[PDB]
């Protein structure tokens, strides 16, 4: 468990990686599409951060419309995340400063 | 140890309260509202609960 | 491993949904879905995770002790009124009432649904 | 050991035993008169595990499962690995300015397999 | 003070001193009731409050006049900041703004705050 | 001068550990085969502690 806690989702690097991905796409990207383009190595740990994106930059997230994303972890088990629908856009996200 | 701590005080130009606060800083986990942090972390005790007992005994005499 | 989790609902009642309306910092109508397998309320500091638990505690206990996890079992940090009015912080030192989000005539609704074998209690 | 032999590291077994006793007491309290299962099976614990190691928190969750308690855990975006292993939803709560809001999220393991085209 | 001016061979003065010492003993016996601590503890006769202001606008922007009302992370942030300020002040030699004993030790300091606010503390 | 040992976990009440138990290496917490607290150094013993501080190449131990 010491080693497991040693390595974790460094949201600092993920912040810039996501920002660069939105800059490259420069289009409204959902959570499922972001997961496809960016393979999360920690599952919901990443998703919360991305939701932290939408709610931090004012990008309203819709709960009625539900997308999905199938992702396999390190040991091979595959999970289907029922993400909400969001409208992540690079402009606003780059506008907001990050800690 | 009293003389050694006096030498430390002289070298680092800080009273005993500085190092006592440094000690108390290692137990910050059990914290609460600002009042408890002030009355339990900084501005060390300096209470007068013992002097009152001596005053009471003198007044008994 | 997945077989045991089916015990939920089959035996007793489990909370499944929380409804908030003008509760604390949750302006308007908000709905939270709770999985039968257990859920995790996560977020940064200064959000509505403690407010969300406090709503359910008010719904459940006669004399809820608000913000227990932060006060360390001491005198309850808050009260029902400060949640109903949406009090956001002490509120400066010159009145203003900017901290209070619902000073005038307002209504706050808190709802909680519990399920057991289809039977639902709200 | 009539008295607890020792812990699993700085109160490891001690914390495990205390949490197990607390969970049993909660289950009994929620269990109706002469009932094996508590009618009110939901437990909320704010700040799920801040003073508890990952080794012990999993044990507390397992114990909560054994006593038939459906628990919702509140964390400050901390201890995501064990929460994800032992849960199937998350209510991401975010407060912008003076008003706050929620966003529900859920996930579930597809039956598929642990791995295909590999050791079975 | 009024009795010290009476001419009765120190009888009224003795009675007043007796009342005062009775109060002192009452406080001493119950050495942790809030009243006794306020009576005989220097750091209990005065309250405490923090106030976040604006660098250019000196007006108070958020004054926690005790007013606990805070999340587990908020209280942690305030306590850590105040403790760091106190340590810096204490370790600084008189008339200097740079501490001479620059090393401090924290033990499991941050547990109730998010990873984003702990970095601010550091 | 009078350090509060294990303040992080024992804060609020009196500390369990002391200087004697550190010098002797008592193992109060970890048991399983505890031979009466399993004093690691029961006989004649010597324990040394040293801390070094530096500033612009000037050392103080
Ligand atoms: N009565 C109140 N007084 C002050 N602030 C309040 C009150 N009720 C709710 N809040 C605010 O709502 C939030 C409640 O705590 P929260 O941050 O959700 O806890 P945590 O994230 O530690 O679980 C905080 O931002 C707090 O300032």
């Amino acid at each position: 468990d010491f080693w497991d806690a040693f390595n974790g989702l460094d949201r600092e690097v993920l912040i810039q990686q996501t920002l660069q991905l939105l800059a490259k796409e420069n289009r409204p990207v959902g959570l499922a599409e972001l997961a496809e383009l960016l393979p999360p190595a920690h599952d919901l740990e990443t998703f919360a951060v991305w939701i932290g994106m939408a709610r931090e930059a004012g990008i309203e997230v819709i709960d009625s419309q539900r997308e999905f994303a199938e992702l396999s972890d390190g040991e091979g088990r595959r999970w289907r995340f029922n993400l909400p629908t969001t409208g992540l856009e690079s402009q606003a996200l780059m506008d907001i400063d990050w800690e | 140890k009293k003389q050694y701590l006096a030498r430390l005080r002289d070298f680092f130009e800080v009273g005993e309260n500085a190092f006592t606060l440094l000690n108390r800083a290692a137990g910050l986990k059990q914290l609460n509202s600002i009042d408890e942090i002030f009355r339990e972390l900084v501005l060390d005790d300096h209470s007068a609960f013992d002097r009152a007992a001596e005053v009471a005994n003198s007044f008994d005499g | 491993m997945n077989q045991v989790s089916g015990l939920a609902g089959k035996e007793s009642f489990i909370l499944t949904r929380i409804e908030l309306f003008n509760w604390g910092g949750f302006h308007g109508l908000h709905q939270a879905a709770i999985h039968q397998d257990g859920t995790a309320v996560i977020g940064p500091t200064g959000s509505g995770k403690t407010t969300l638990v406090d709503a359910l505690m008010t719904l459940l206990c006669a004399n809820p002790r608000y913000n227990l996890a932060s006060t360390g079992g001491h005198e309850s940090d808050r009260d029902l009124i400060s949640y109903v009015r949406g009090v956001s912080g002490p509120g400066d030192g010159g009145e203003g009432q900017s901290h209070i989000a619902r000073p005038g005539k307002t209504v706050t609704g808190i709802a909680a649904t519990l399920e057991r074998e289809g039977k639902q209690v709200r | 050991e009539s008295r607890t032999g020792s812990q699993g590291g700085s109160g490891g077994e001690k914390e495990i035993i205390a949490s197990y006793v607390l969970t049993a007491s909660l289950s009994y309290a929620l269990c109706p008169a002469g009932s094996r299962y508590p009618l009110f099976g939901t437990i909320i614990l704010d700040e799920a595990f801040s003073r508890s190691s990952h080794a012990v928190a999993g044990r507390i969750i397992a114990a909560l499962r054994e006593f038939g308690l459906h628990a919702v855990f509140i964390t400050p975006n901390k201890e995501m690995r064990l929460l994800r292993d032992h849960t199937r939803s998350a209510i991401v709560v975010h407060r912008r300015g003076q008003n706050s809001n929620m966003a529900s999220l859920s996930w579930e393991e597809l039956e598929r397999h642990y791995q295909r085209r590999g050791n079975a | 003070n009024a009795a010290r001016f009476v001419d009765d061979n120190g009888e009224s003065h003795y009675k007043a001193l007796q009342v005062l010492v009775a109060q002192l003993r009452d406080a001493c016996e119950r050495n942790r009731t809030l009243g006794a601590k306020a009576l005989l503890d220097p750091r209990f006769r005065l309250e405490f409050a923090v106030s976040v202001m604006d660098r250019q606008s000196g007006n108070v922007i958020e004054s926690r006049t005790g007013s606990q009302g805070g999340s587990g992370g908020e209280k942690e942030i305030i306590a850590s900041y105040v403790l760091t300020a106190s340590l810096s002040y204490a370790l600084c030699p008189a008339g200097s703004r740079y501490p001479l004993f620059g090393t401090i030790i924290l033990d499991e300091a941050f547990s109730r705050s998010s990873h984003a606010v702990a970095g601010r503390i550091i």
